[PDB]
């Protein structure tokens, strides 16, 4: 399929699968995300990491 | 090996003993803007050491019967130095931001702290207490200076937000049992690259006790909390004449 | 070139961000790993700092004794483009017959998805978001029921006249994207693109948008962002004398490709204006419910 | 003329069918997208972050509402008391209500995995003690002694140098998902009790204070997982905004 | 015009019809007229067990 | 009977719809295409021509209309007086409404890029004199003085063999794309002033006249770009026409 | 516009026709089954009891 | 007084800084702005009346007859282009009628 | 697809991509032009180009 | 908060007992003499 190229997601690390029907990228479906998770930016934001078996404050 | 710490940048220092750890805003260090992000055709300015400095704002007093403060960033810094000469003739600014809370007491003292960074802590009011009247907060409240405010119901952070879930966004506490500063490092967190310094304010940050102090009759009865910020990688874009507000 | 020491030696002009945590794929549920019994010293992952500000890393295997389990749950529903491409009601104009609200047969209505408060409860939940629309008109009578009228539907983008009347010259839409629907076929159904001339919409915004001394007859701008005023929606009976049959329109929005950024906490109490984070003073209300005594339940 | 045949389903409005509509503006390209830090890509990165559970929800009036996020211990008459009691449902009216994970399981119906409670004692450093944290899987009513409650699962807190413990409540459970309970035929999906007992007491010496406080923060496993979106339950809204 | 809601077990029910429950934010609404086709859609295994 | 359904955007009429209709006449080829000399291709190849910009916009009848094109210097007391000033929002009623850029961003909603102002001196051959021509980044008021203007971008300009001058506005912007401004909350989009102040005076001998005149004419760069297509603002229409 | 023509059996509401309709819940997982025993996979199972 | 235009680039009048521009053009081209349907005519048909009463009306082929659209196609003196025309019929109050 | 060549556009150095169901590519949609600019044409058309880096009237 | 703007150390108090404020060479001149009144406030060193 020839096309523009100007969705909202164009220039990200996630790759879709869609349908589309017109020459513009902002009119096709939702369609599939990459499950791709990142829990230590909001959950263990600190600089040194440690380890869970360790006490941190020694 | 990880209760002590030390912070060196610019001719600043801050050595605390009884530190926990420096916390990470998001994972993202603070740094400057890329030639992808990059909006303007100007070369921008950059002050190394100048202005990349711990800058001590102001002492407050942590009584028994505590609400809470705020300070609006980069209000606070408008008036002090080289950056807050440089704000006034600049008109773009891109800066991170690096957050170090100091609350002392001893071992006979009791009491926590909250340290929040709430990005876009818009100040809304009461509406007249009953909810009819359009009331919008004046100018000394929605950006205080350099001398915060006082938070007239804090259970609602002033902002309709309640504050039980205000640990989302970056938070370090200081309990006066273990640890007695809290050292937050934030980056640059807008939609666009550079930024007026003059009327957007970026974060706020928010002190709120939630354990109360407790002593008793024979300890010192006054407690200070001191803030104490150093900007680090700041930009400055588009020179005109010095306006104040 | 360079010849300076503190300059060929230094850091200045660090563009990259360095990340410290990196996305891992993870398409189902983390399983659970056998543990045995464990009796020693110095290594315990039970005890925590809080006052560090990072969460608990405590594994179920390190607390309890725990069974092999190969877990499938799939983590394919909590996704951000399958928690808002859900069409809720963002808007509902009125076009009445006799009266004072709209009776010259058309009524303008500027685009903001903050007027009906199950909608502004999710979009709240974050300060930063980039999303396409597709938005869809429903139009009937106030009885429900569905009259043979035409009607158009204008997008006028911020800047452009809006139409002062129903026979004013503003409605030739040469190069507004205009809709024209009857009544007595499917309800329309647009695609609206990333319009911001920002990076991305922004639902907080603190600061004032002007210069200047801001004294008491300046203070509604503040909290006003102009990178959201999208502009005017407009909408008439196509025709020149007077219509005979009321209307009603109701505008549902669903968002696609959605990307958000900085997470917040959500509203508790109750939404009092648009694009205000007013609350009610003395009816402070808290979250959970009361019971008698902590002791009990 | 190609042949076709209109099956039903024809002329609905589904506000959750995905497809392809009519775009607006030809050959349009947006704004280009910066890097701005913070960028969520599940609803599972906000679970695993601890929040304030509003274990005393006694107090009611405005003036005492910052009451509510911490419960006090004291020194008793070593009986082997109990300090405080709640339910582990975060789909319930109760502490877990004003968390995180009680805000964005209200927006689902059914979830899964292990919930975790970390504690936070913020009394003086002259001050120890130790306290019992038993969870009771359900069936089970409210224990009328310590001796009773130590059968569940339970986990003995010691004050010192580090001060937080972490109470995993484990998911045992019959079924994959629970939904959330309420009252009448639906506590079938009930997830049980935390209570917090005095294991041996609260000793303080001359000078520092006798009241203390512990702050209850509740969060997410890895193994956590919602399903079946819904609308929200536990809010209400008035009628007639402006 | 008539207006189908799935309400899912928790979410509040409307009390009556200009209820703000009817705004269908998150419940999966069907929007048809009678002058049309019937509607037609397709539940999944929706079963905790 | 192929299996389908009719989802919505059924039986609409979207004005802006790319789609394939019904054509008319078959087996109709047109009229062959001649090489005709002016072939635009795009639209940003009529921003790039200088047109006049009416800086003195204060006459206002018929008679004197053509008096807004040209601004006039003279001999003053030597103190660095001022000239004139305007805004620089090329989506503004002002100064650059009758240019080709005013008329051709008025079909846009946003616009991009460095804009430049080019200048031509259209006096005597033996006068001379320099000009400041200081161009203020927004926030900053009208300058009371030659000494507080020249803190911006400013160029100066010596009249001699060449007579123009071309003060480049470069795009000094916090966002990528900025809309049209106007009074109330979308002062947020403004560009600023663009001030012409007099460096030393306007030195003229004997026998050669004492009022000169200046003429300015705007144009674009090559990195500008508009977007969002939408309909014209400064122009209305009477009622009835014929 | 692609050229098509209505056959009839159009907008009729057959009860056994067999086709795709319209999910209302998308990217829905459901719960993963398990070894219940007694598993018919015929009805002719039945007859021979 | 060459007649040409300023060819001054941006960094050879002040310091500039690298930039890489990716703003996309294909916005202001002749087919993204032309292919917007604007009303070019509109033709009466009255019961009683002088204009047209004998259910019958004639209109002339110019797209020059309203304000709005003329004022685009004005801006160039020599087109080329095809037509999709659409005639959206109703009522003077916009009813739609069986006829 | 084999059809009639006869749109308004045929001997031009701008290639389509567009769709069309019909025998004559009069019907077809306006589709994605080629993105070719010519700023010499309006701005600069005098018979020697001189540099931007010197003086032209010396 | 006038006095924040120069060269400062925050020194908490804890186990270590001893912070350390190297004063810098901050100087127009290779050597400085020793100060006083007069015109030789030139040498000056400043403030602690
Ligand atoms: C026929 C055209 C249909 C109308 C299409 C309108 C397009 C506008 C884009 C909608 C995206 C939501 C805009 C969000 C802005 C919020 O209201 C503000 N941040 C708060 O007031
Ligand atoms: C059922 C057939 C529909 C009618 C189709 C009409 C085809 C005529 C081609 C339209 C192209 C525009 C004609 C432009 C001419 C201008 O009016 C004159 N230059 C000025 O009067």
């Amino acid at each position: 399929s020839h096309e523009n190229s100007n969705s909202a997601t164009e220039g990200s690390t996630i790759n879709y699968t869609t349908i589309n029907y017109y020459k513009d990228s902002y009119a096709a479906t939702a369609g599939k995300q990459s499950l791709k998770q990142d829990p230590d930016k909001f959950a263990n934001p600190v600089k040194d990491i440690f380890t869970e078996m360790a006490a941190p404050l020694k | 090996s990880d209760r002590v710490a030390q912070l060196t940048i610019g001719n600043s220092t801050i050595t605390t003993q009884e530190a926990a750890n420096i916390i990470v805003g998001y994972g993202e260090w603070p740094s400057y803007c890329s030639d992808d992000d990059a909006t303007a055709v100007d070369k921008p300015t950059r002050p190394d050491v100048s202005v990349n400095r711990f800058y001590t704002l102001d002492t407050k007093l942590w009584e028994k019967s505590s609400k809470g403060w705020y300070w609006k960033f980069p209000d606070v810094l408008t008036e002090t130095g080289v950056f807050g000469q440089n704000a006034q003739f600049h008109y773009l600014y891109r800066s991170g931001f690096c957050i170090h809370v100091q609350c002392n007491a001893s071992k006979f003292h009791q009491g926590a702290l909250l340290v929040a960074i709430l990005p876009e802590y818009v100040i809304g009011t009461v509406a007249g207490g009953t909810g009819t009247e359009d009331s919008h907060p004046p100018y000394k409240q929605t950006q205080p200076g350099a001398d915060g405010f006082e938070l007239q119901h804090p259970y609602v952070l002033d902002a309709g937000i309640p504050i039980s879930q205000l640990t989302v966004c970056h938070h370090q506490r200081i309990n006066l049992r273990t640890n007695n500063c809290a050292t937050i490092i934030v980056p640059y967190m807008n939609t666009l690259p550079f930024d007026s310094a003059l009327n957007h304010c970026n974060f706020g940050l928010l002190v709120v006790p939630i354990s109360p102090l407790d002593f008793d009759q024979g300890a010192t009865p006054v407690i200070p909390i001191t803030i104490t910020l150093a900007p680090m990688c700041s930009e400055f874009a588009g020179l005109r004449q010095a306006v104040t507000q | 070139g360079d010849r300076v020491a503190d300059v060929i030696e230094s850091s200045i002009g660090d563009s990259v961000s360095r990340a410290l945590t990196q996305a891992l794929p993870a398409p189902t549920g983390q399983n659970t790993q056998v543990s045995s019994h464990r009796l020693d010293t110095g290594e315990v992952p039970a005890l925590q700092a809080a006052e560090i500000g990072a969460s608990s890393n405590t594994s179920d295997e390190s607390m309890i004794e725990t069974r092999c389990v190969l877990n499938s749950h799939s983590t394919a529903e909590t996704t951000l483009d399958s928690f808002f491409s859900r069409a809720g009601l963002v808007g509902e104009i009125d076009l009445p017959l006799e009266g004072t609200t709209n009776p010259n047969g058309y009524a303008n209505w500027d685009i903001d998805i903050t007027g009906y408060a199950q909608m502004r409860r999710k979009v709240e939940l974050f300060t930063y978001m980039r999303f396409d629309a597709e938005f869809t008109f429903v139009a009937c009578t106030p009885t429900g029921q569905v009259v043979p009228q035409l009607l158009q539907y204008m997008f006028v983008p911020p800047g452009a006249p809006k139409p002062e009347s129903r026979e004013s010259l503003a409605w030739q839409t040469a190069t507004n994207p205009s809709v024209f629907v009857k009544l007595t076929d499917p309800p329309a159904q647009v695609s609206v693109p990333f319009m911001s001339p920002a990076s991305a919409y922004q639902w907080f915004y603190d600061g004032y948008p002007t210069f200047g001394e801001h004294k008491q007859e300046k203070d509604l701008e503040y909290g006003a962002c102009p990178n959201n005023m999208m502009g005017t929606f407009s909408v008439r009976t196509v025709g020149s004398s007077k219509s005979k049959y009321p209307l009603v329109v109701r505008i549902y929005m669903r968002m696609k490709h959605v990307r958000a950024w900085i997470p917040r906490p959500m509203r508790n109490q109750n939404y009092l204006f648009k694009a205000n984070p007013n609350y009610a003073g003395n009816s402070i209300k808290p979250t959970g419910t009361s019971r008698s005594a902590i002791t009990t339940l | 003329g190609f042949p076709t045949e209109l099956k039903p389903g024809t002329n609905q409005f589904l506000t959750t069918d995905d497809g392809v509509s009519a775009p607006i503006l030809p050959n349009f390209h947006p704004t280009p997208c910066i890097h701005i830090p913070g960028e969520v890509r599940n609803l599972l990165e906000l679970c695993q972050v601890e929040t304030i559970l509003e274990v005393n929800n006694v107090p009611t009036n405005a003036t005492s509402l910052m009451e509510r996020l911490r419960f006090p211990v004291s020194a008793q008459a070593g009986k082997g008391e109990l300090c405080a009691v709640f339910r582990a449902d975060p789909g319930r009216d109760g502490p877990w209500q004003s968390t995180m994970l009680g805000q964005l399981c209200g927006y689902y119906t059914q979830w899964s995995g292990s919930l975790e409670v970390t504690f936070m004692f913020t009394g003086s450093f002259m001050a120890t003690g130790k306290m019992l944290i038993a969870y009771t899987p359900p069936g089970g009513p409210l224990p009328k002694d310590r001796a009773t409650a130590m059968l569940g699962t339970h986990v003995i807190w010691d004050f010192g140098l580090q001060s937080s413990v972490t109470l995993v409540i484990p998911w045992i459970s019959n079924t994959h998902y629970r939904a959330h309970a309420r009252d009448g035929v639906f506590d079938y999906y009930t997830t049980g009790l935390v209570s917090i007992w005095y294991q041996t007491n609260y000793v303080v010496p001359i000078g520092a204070p006798n009241t203390a406080y512990i702050i209850a923060l509740a969060a997410a496993q890895k193994n956590f997982t919602m399903k079946l979106c819904k609308d929200t339950s536990h809010i209400l809204q008035t009628a007639s905004i402006q």
